[PDB]
């Protein structure tokens, strides 16, 4: 189980680094996250794998809705190569998209931090396959690449979408639906983390270079 | 698709925006950064270190039950 | 070219399989001893026959 | 309806990245006729879009400005006990 | 860690084997040692229904933390001190398991050190 | 590299026909000719009541519809499930099993009033 | 899908609006029937870019079997109105 | 069993003495009452069967088959009303008589207590079945299909006749109850190896066993809808029901004689399941599907464990309703385009919104979607074959994947995509057709709530 | 410089990289025009029935019928029992049967052997 | 603009 | 316990109500999407009560 | 087939479309696109067809070496994400003839006007058949093109299906 997940969390993360279709980038992001969940089961941390399911539900769903909001605005155009300049045009989807990406990569104290970082901590300080351990850390680097790929190719730069486009996102159904998950993708992990009953012996002592592997890995 | 406010499309121009749309988005961004900065201030050892990690070398040979070589 | 795809695909797969075996025989871990548990290494808690008195195991403080 | 298209004479490649492209092509003996067709992407509200480093910092001023105020109350309240 | 380099790149006899430790007798040093204290009894840990991996020598601290967390409900932010007491007691335990590892590290260096002189000289 | 003189002719004849077909797809104001419907009395009191978008009126309707739902979808079923559970399900052996509640030192047993001895004295931690 | 429906005038105005931004045609003489080749002296290699500037405007591909056949900005308007189901 | 035999016979005077324009109404209405009364057969006990008299008896194995048998005749009258509309009145009544006669022989086959009485009635179903195929088929190949159908069955049935008479001479009785207490072990010798084969070969041709199945793709494909339904629903279950009864007196020789046949069936699943992937004919895809579902029943019967017997009984009932339902669905398309090609008519979901729902339900039941009684019957067989040999899970699992393909492939090819431009006679679904499908699926899905009534005598 | 493309049964040769495309002679020119004649002739027969306002039914297609007939009905009469067919029929029809026989029989022989010895674990096995 | 939707007969 | 059990199963039953009410058409169409949303909304809050009982 | 004049233009279009995918940014696309036009202009009026053919053949092999493995495709074109999405709502017109009389009563104006079209097709069919019989070669049609309407009042042969085709967005 440790090895099966490790190859997937890296191979699928590798495939996303070059995908153009916006949904497929998130689709491969899902596969990499799923692989990381199996690695956690492989390293005998069943509850942390579950804790990643709960947290992953919030922000991963949001990215699809944010992406779907972009797609409808540009008239069913799903290619990031034909988007851009939407940072100012769609502020609400922009803020939601940004918040989700930071949750995915593991920005501290968001929903994704309380589960993904505990997973990386448990991998390094364990009797684990060396190669499988390396793939998890490399894959974490690729998490911050395709995430930036969506942000850079969908929000910044200059517009590439057609001349006549109705970029509208003011429908109350859209805002309220996302605005509920945006709250979740911030304090979902914080609340669940401090409430679930303890079921293990968390490994809270280790070398500094291991305790901050994800941060350096992600920031790099 | 249906319902809410109505925005007339524009041609080769920055799309027309509302006031509520920009206020809400800006507020949530502020909440994200307040949460991080607030949590970081009260919670720093969760991202830096909970307890010191001992350096094995500096441990003396007496405390570890390591007797002399000759005996 | 169809032939090229087979080489890279199989090349990638075989290379990954080889390394997992390499990493399997040379695992990484932490410089720690066994985790020590209370009396009799939890003989009764984890399904031990009460009649069969276990071999005493005692963990001493450092 | 009868949407009103904007004036077609306001699209000039002057002072936009299309201008720099043309200068490079001029030295090579070439020209870029479609410069004005692509011009509108560099004029109006599409001018000087934020950089990635800026985007991640969206909401930092109010987030930090609210943070300093929030902590100020904490210490002032904590002074009471 | 570095030790993996030493155990995989270098000698093996002067590197602890995790699947085999401990090797030397517990009393090689420490002319007299104290058996680890266990505050929580069998009945306490069974009634509280701790997971078998939580029933280590820190169970008594954990038992107290569970009791305070339930009472503080719905104030899930309380019982902070009990958690720190439990976590700290585990840091101390992890220190011992590190020193236990080192005791095997230095003792191994002794055999390689006192067996060359017993070999070269005669 | 262009339409032949006869090619454009067919296209123009076909094209003009196409628009008339599309034009004919329009619906007249009368259509659809809905038949009679036996309308409920309750909606009448709401269609007339909701003729104007009065803000205060909307709340009453909002609370009215929610209350109806909370009764016919939450209150009635829980009566059925509780009745089903209490007098047909829980009456059978080993049908509903509850994990025995955790007991900690010092607790008071409600059933029998027993008092659990507290833990042995902790020498000292300070830190 | 919430978009504004196209119009025959809208198609014509936008089609000419693209041509007005091309440096190889004089806006003064540019009429709906100004044949791209004979009446404007534009080589076929230019006509290809002309069409490519349209399908990037309406955002829908035009097959090569038919695109080369369009040699009049009225034909483009007729072609799009026929392929987008516009009648008034 | 006269409370069901005499009413069935009275359906013959009823059809002939009815008005000219009410032959369908009376037969359809009165044959549903006979079906309704069949529920009194459920008076089973935990230790003993229903022994009515010296001839007829009923147990938990025959009861579900009888109820399925008497339930289809109403459905076979509904299906036939279309293609028999322009037909002579007298011929339209002989056709109904053949269906009534066929049911008459079936309700006595599953209840016959004496094996020779079972053989005659089991063998008498050939005549009415053969007549239906040849006289009222729509193709030139119906004549050749009746010859293959007739001589495949007789070529295996006639040796069975010699075996049963031999058993009676050396035992004294063929009454099934007697054989339960006078059965003696079958020693391993060349004489018995040709008595085991003689007894089993007759039924394995009718299951059919892989290799001996060449008649089935001819008979089912060429017969009318009424013939196809009974041929696939109830006639195949004569073979399985025969083996479940004849195996009583073939121990302990059945333990090693089953190897050539289990291997044929286990591998034949993949062979016949795979054939369905490349079938041009829609009705032939369903026919080959039947062979793959009956392959499991052969395997279950030959390993002889209670789970296999409980599962085997459920597959026979579950496949009976599913296979018949598919034939009606496939036939409904035929009655419009008048062609059996699968690719000829496509995108029918956009034209027949409701008829495309039955295809979804028929397919989902065919591929054994839980908790339908196809999955329950198919699961118990897999569970019992695993205990027989763990390696079988590979073949059972492989066949499951292919089954999920030729079922949803059939659904996608005909019910999804662009409709054929040149086909414009796709009239809406008649109320007759929709009710005909509802009468298949609804009984099939209701049995999930009370499955114990189809789990055989080993329940 | 530009490595040659290498086609496969699962990857046809791109039309643009096909040398025969450029080598156009008189016969090639006529052939394509001659093919278009047949291609155009059939279109006329189809459209005079497709567009008929008095038609309601299926336009029978001999091409489709010939395809189904060749796949099922015409197979056997053109089969000859030779080495090519006979060898294939043996290792595809009997091959898998004998292989699986010596897999299942061996598995059960070993299993039955242990059960008699009593060293096959069947502690909690009462369903079979 | 309230065009007519061509759909199959749903009455039956 | 009687409350833990009843509120746990009502969560599952609630979600099935829109399916049952769409079998006999005992509702008004063109509000079905909003009908389903409300059932999910109410299903959520009910599931919290057992969850809090577990947390507590 | 295609004439060598056509084959060059098609290759020119594909080179730009794949170039756009590689360049992404419009300013960069406008740069390399201009360079490409130069490469196609320096041989605009080559004389020898054999050398002209060798230029096309060599141009193709360069495109295949650099083509984008995932070229941009418009949403509704073959290979696009939205391709054939709405085919399930494109019901044919003849399906209206099966509507129950009650259903047709709900749109009396539409069906009454639909009847005018049906008679228009029915009456003009017999003429359209002759119009093609006379104008076709003796052996049979040699190409797929249809003649237009010559005599005033006659509709083009084979018009009903291409005129009443389902709308691209029926629903
Ligand atoms: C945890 C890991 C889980 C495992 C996941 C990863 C598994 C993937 C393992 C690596 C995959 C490598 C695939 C290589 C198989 C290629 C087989 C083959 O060569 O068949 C291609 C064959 C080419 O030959 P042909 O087209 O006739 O002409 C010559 C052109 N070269 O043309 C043919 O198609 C003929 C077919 C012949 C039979 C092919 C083999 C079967
Ligand atoms: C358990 C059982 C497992 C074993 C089952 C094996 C399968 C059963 C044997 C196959 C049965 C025959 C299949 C049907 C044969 C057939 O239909 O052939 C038709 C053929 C066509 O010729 P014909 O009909 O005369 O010309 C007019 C056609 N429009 O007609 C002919 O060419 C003439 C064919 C005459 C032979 C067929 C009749 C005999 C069939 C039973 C075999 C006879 C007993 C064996 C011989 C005894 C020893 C001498
Ligand atoms: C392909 C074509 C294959 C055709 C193979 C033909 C097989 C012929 C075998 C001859 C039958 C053997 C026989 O004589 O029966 C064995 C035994 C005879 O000895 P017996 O006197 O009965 O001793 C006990 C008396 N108390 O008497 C008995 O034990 C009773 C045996 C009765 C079994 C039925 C009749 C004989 C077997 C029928 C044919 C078996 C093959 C069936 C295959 C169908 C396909
Ligand atoms: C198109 C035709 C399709 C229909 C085919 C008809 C069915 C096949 C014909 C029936 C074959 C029956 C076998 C009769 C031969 C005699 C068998 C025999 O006597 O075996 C006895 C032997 C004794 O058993 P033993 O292992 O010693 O343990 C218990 C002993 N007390 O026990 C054994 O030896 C083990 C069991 C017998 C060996 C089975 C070998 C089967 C090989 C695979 C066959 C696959 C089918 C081939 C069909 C091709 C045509
Ligand atoms: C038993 C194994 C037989 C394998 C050897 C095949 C026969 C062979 O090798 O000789 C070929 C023989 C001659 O053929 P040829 O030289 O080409 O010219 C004359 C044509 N009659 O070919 C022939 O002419 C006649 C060959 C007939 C062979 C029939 C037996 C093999 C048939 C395949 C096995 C049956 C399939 C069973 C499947 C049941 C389960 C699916
Ligand atoms: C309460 C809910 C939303 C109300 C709101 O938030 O404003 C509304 C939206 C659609 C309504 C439902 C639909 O109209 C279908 C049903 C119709 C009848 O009112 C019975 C209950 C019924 C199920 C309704 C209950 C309630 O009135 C609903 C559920
Ligand atoms: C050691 O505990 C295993 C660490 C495996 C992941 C690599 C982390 C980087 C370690 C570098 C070695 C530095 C030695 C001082
Ligand atoms: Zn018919």
């Amino acid at each position: 189980t440790l090895c099966l997940g490790a190859i997937t969390t890296l191979f699928t993360a590798m495939c996303a680094l070059t995908q153009n279709d916006i949904k497929k980038i998130i689709a491969f992001s899902t596969s990499s996250q799923l692989g990381l969940m199996m690695v956690t089961i492989g390293i005998n941390q069943p509850y942390l794998a579950f804790l990643h399911i709960c947290t992953h539900a919030f922000f991963k769903a949001m990215l699809f809705m944010c992406s779907g909001s972009i797609i409808h605005s540009l008239n069913d155009e799903q290619d990031i190569r034909k988007m851009g300049g939407l940072f100012k045009a769609m502020p609400f989807t922009t803020t939601a998209l940004i918040v989700g990406s930071l949750a995915l990569t593991g920005m501290p104290f968001l929903t994704g931090f309380y589960s993904k970082d505990l997973i990386i901590e448990a991998a390094n300080t364990s009797y684990t396959n060396a190669w499988a351990l390396l793939m998890t850390l490399i894959a974490t680097s690729f998490t911050a690449i395709y995430s930036t790929r969506i942000i850079f190719f969908a929000l910044l730069g200059q517009p590439r979408f057609p001349t006549l486009v109705n970029i509208n996102e003011n429908n109350p159904l859209l805002i309220n639906s996302i605005k509920r998950l945006l709250i979740g993708s911030l304090f979902a992990g914080y609340i669940i983390s401090n409430n679930i009953p303890p079921t293990t012996i968390p490994q809270m002592t280790m070398p500094y270079y291991l305790k901050t592997t994800a941060l350096i890995v992600t920031i790099l | 698709a249906g319902g809410g406010a109505h925005i007339e499309p524009r041609y080769r121009q920055f799309p027309q925006l509302t006031r509520s749309q920009v206020i809400q988005a800006e507020f949530f961004s502020a909440t994200m950064w307040f949460w991080i900065l607030w949590r970081f201030w009260h919670d720093s050892d969760a991202v830096l270190g909970h307890f010191p990690y001992p350096d094995p070398s500096q441990w003396t040979d007496e405390e570890l039950g390591i007797p002399p070589d000759d005996e | 070219n169809w032939n090229l795809m087979c080489k890279h695909l199989f090349g990638f797969v075989a290379f990954m399989l080889f390394m997992f075996w390499v990493g399997e025989t040379y695992p990484a871990y932490q410089p720690v001893g066994p985790k020590q548990y209370p009396y009799n290494n939890l003989y009764l808690e984890r399904g031990g026959d009460p009649n069969k008195e276990p071999e005493p195991v005692v963990h001493y403080e450092i | 309806s009868k949407m009103e298209l904007p004036d077609y004479k306001q699209w000039k490649i002057e002072g936009t990245p299309l201008e720099t492209v043309q200068e490079k092509l001029a030295a090579r003996g070439l020209r870029d006729p479609w410069g004005r067709n692509e011009a509108w992407r560099y004029m109006g509200g599409f001018a000087n879009n934020v950089s990635f480093v800026g985007a991640l910092l969206k909401g930092f001023k109010w987030g930090f400005a609210a943070f300093v105020v929030a902590i100020g109350a904490e210490y002032y309240l904590e002074s009471q006990k | 860690g570095a030790h993996l380099a030493r155990r995989y790149l270098g000698d093996a006899s002067v590197e602890p084997d995790p699947l085999r430790m401990p090797t030397f007798p517990p009393d090689y040093g420490f002319p007299e040692r104290k058996e680890r204290e266990m505050v929580a009894t069998q009945q306490e840990m069974n009634d509280a229904q701790l997971v078998l991996q939580q029933r280590d020598y820190c169970a008594h601290y954990l038992i107290r933390f569970l009791k305070c967390k339930r009472d503080s409900f719905p104030n899930f932010l309380a019982c902070k001190h009990e958690r720190h007491d439990w976590d700290y007691c585990e840091h101390l335990d992890y220190v011992k398991r590190m020193k236990e590892f080192e005791r095997e590290r230095r003792l191994l260096q002794r055999k390689k050190r006192r067996e060359q002189r017993e070999a070269d000289m005669a | 590299s262009g339409y032949t003189p006869e090619e454009k002719l067919r296209l123009q004849q076909l094209r003009e026909l196409r628009r008339r077909w599309l034009k004919d797809q329009e619906l007249s104001p009368r259509e659809p000719v809905l038949p009679p419907q036996r309308v409920s009395p309750v909606e009448r009191f709401w269609n007339k009541f909701l003729q104007d978008g009065a803000l205060w009126k909307n709340v009453i309707y909002k609370t009215y519809r929610h209350s109806i739902f909370a009764f016919t979808h939450v209150l009635i079923p829980v009566w059925i499930i509780h009745y089903y559970l209490k007098y047909h399900v829980t009456t059978k052996p080993y049908t509903i099993v509850e994990k025995k509640p955790r007991i900690f030192p010092g607790d008071t047993i409600l059933e029998t009033g027993e008092v659990i001895p507290p833990m042995k004295e902790f020498p000292d931690q300070h830190h | 899908s919430d978009a504004p429906p196209l119009t025959l005038e809208g198609i014509k105005d936008r089609v000419l609006y693209v041509l007005k931004l091309y440096d190889k045609i004089d806006p003064e003489k540019l009429s709906v029937n100004s044949h791209f080749m004979k009446d404007l002296g534009l080589d076929s290699l230019d006509q290809v870019e002309i069409i490519m500037a349209m399908e990037d405007e309406f955002g829908f591909e035009i097959p090569d079997i038919d695109a080369e056949k369009l040699m009049c900005p009225q034909e483009i308007v007729d072609y799009i109105a026929d392929k987008k189901d516009v009648y008034e | 069993m006269l409370k069901y035999i005499i009413p069935t016979i009275m359906l013959m005077p009823l059809t002939w003495l009815s008005k000219n324009n009410m032959i369908w109404v009376n037969s359809t209405a009165h044959s549903l009452l006979i079906s309704f009364t069949s529920l009194l057969l459920m008076n089973q006990f935990g230790d003993n069967s229903l022994n009515f008299s010296l001839l007829f008896f009923s147990d938990s194995l025959s009861t579900p088959l009888l109820i399925l048998t008497m339930w289809l005749l109403p459905l076979m009258l509904m299906a036939s009303q279309h293609h028999l509309s322009k037909e002579n009145l007298t011929r339209k009544k002989l056709f109904i008589t053949m269906l009534i006669s066929l049911q008459l022989f079936l309700i006595m086959t599953f209840t016959a207590m004496e094996l020779i009485l079972f053989y005659i009635l089991f063998e008498a179903t050939l005549v009415p079945t053969l007549i239906i195929i040849t006289r009222w088929g729509n193709q030139t190949e119906r004549l050749n299909a009746g010859l293959y159908f007739l001589f495949y069955t007789l070529a295996g049935s006639l040796p069975l006749l010699v075996a049963l008479i031999y058993i009676q001479n050396t035992v004294g009785s063929l009454n099934f109850l007697m054989l339960q207490y006078w059965v003696q072990p079958v020693h391993n010798s060349w004489s018995n190896v040709f008595m085991w084969l003689a007894c089993m070969m007759a039924f394995m041709v009718k299951m059919p066993l892989y290799g001996l199945h060449l008649w089935l793709p001819k008979a089912h494909v060429e017969a009318p809808i009424a013939g196809s339904m009974v041929l696939a629903a109830v006639l195949l279950k004569l073979g399985g029901y025969g083996m479940l009864r004849i195996t009583l007196i073939l121990n302990p020789m059945t333990d090693f004689m089953a190897y050539p046949f289990i291997m044929l069936s286990l591998w034949g699943m993949i062979m016949t399941s795979s054939i369905c992937l490349r079938q041009t004919d829609l009705k032939s895809l369903i026919a080959y599907s039947s062979v793959s579902h009956m392959a499991l029943v052969i395997v279950a019967i030959l390993i002889q464990t209670p789970w296999s017997y409980m599962g085997a009984t459920a597959l026979m009932i579950a496949h009976g309703l599913t296979s018949s339902m598919l034939f009606c669905l496939a036939n409904s398309n035929y009655e419009r385009i008048h062609s059996r090609t699968m690719i000829l008519a496509r995108g029918l979901q956009t034209l027949l919104p409701l008829m495309a729902t039955w295809w979804l339900l028929a397919s989902l039941t065919n591929l054994a979607l839980p908790p339908t009684i196809n999955l329950i019957g198919e699961l118990f067989v897999v569970m019992s074959t695993f205990s027989w040999s763990n390696i079988t899970i590979i073949l059972m699992g492989v066949n499951m994947v292919i089954t999920a393909l030729y079922s949803l492939y059939m659904l996608i090819m005909t019910q999804r995509g662009k409709y054929t431009y040149h086909i414009n006679n796709i009239s809406p679904s008649f109320t007759r057709e929709n009710a005909l499908m509802s009468l298949h699926i609804l009984p099939l899905l209701l049995l999930t709530l009370n499955p114990k009534i189809i789990l055989g005598p080993l329940y | 410089s530009f490595p040659k493309y290498e086609a496969s049964r699962l990857s046809s040769l791109p039309t643009t990289l096909d040398p025969a495309e450029y080598d156009i002679s008189s016969e090639t020119r006529k052939a394509q025009a001659e093919r278009l004649a047949i291609r155009s002739r059939l279109k006329r027969e189809y459209q005079l029935q497709y567009y008929d306002p008095s038609r309601r039914g299926v336009i029978e297609d001999p091409a489709l019928v010939r395809w189904t007939y060749a796949r099922s009905a015409n197979i056997y009469p053109n089969f000859r029992p030779n080495t090519k067919t006979s060898l294939l029929g043996a290792l595809f029809g009997i091959g898998p049967l004998v292989f699986w026989y010596y897999v299942f029989k061996t598995d059960r022989d070993r299993k039955e052997k242990l059960i008699q010895e009593g060293k096959l674990d069947r502690t909690f096995n009462i369903s079979y | 603009k309230r065009l007519f939707i061509i759909k199959p007969s749903g009455f039956y | 316990m009687n409350m833990f059990s009843s509120l746990s199963l009502v969560t599952l039953l609630l979600l099935t109500m829109p399916i049952m009410m769409m079998s006999f058409n005992t509702y008004k169409p063109s509000n079905y999407p909003l009908y389903v949303k409300t059932a999910i909304s109410y299903a959520f809050i009910t599931s919290m009560i057992p969850t809090m009982m577990f947390i507590h | 087939y295609l004439t060598h004049q056509q084959k060059v233009l098609r290759l020119y279009k594909r080179a730009l479309r794949h170039l756009e995918s590689w360049c992404i940014h419009r300013d960069k696309y406008r740069y390399f696109a201009c360079l490409l036009r130069a490469r196609f202009d320096e041989h605009k009026n080559e004389k020898d067809m054999v050398k002209a053919t060798q230029l096309l053949r060599e141009a193709e092999e360069e495109f295949w070496h650099g083509q984008h493995p995932q070229p941009y495709i418009f949403p509704e074109s073959p290979g696009g994400t939205s391709y054939e999405r709405y085919e399930c709502y494109k019901v044919p017109e003849w399906c209206l003839d099966d509507w129950h009389p009650s259903e047709k009563a709900m749109y009396p104006d539409y069906f009454a006007k639909r009847e005018q079209w049906k008679k228009l097709r029915r009456e003009s069919w017999e003429r359209e058949v002759k119009q093609l019989q006379e104008e076709t070669p003796v052996g049979g049609p040699r190409t797929e093109a249809l003649p237009p309407a010559r005599k005033q009042g006659d509709l083009p042969p084979l018009w009903w299906h291409i005129v009443t085709r389902p709308r691209e967005r029926p629903m």
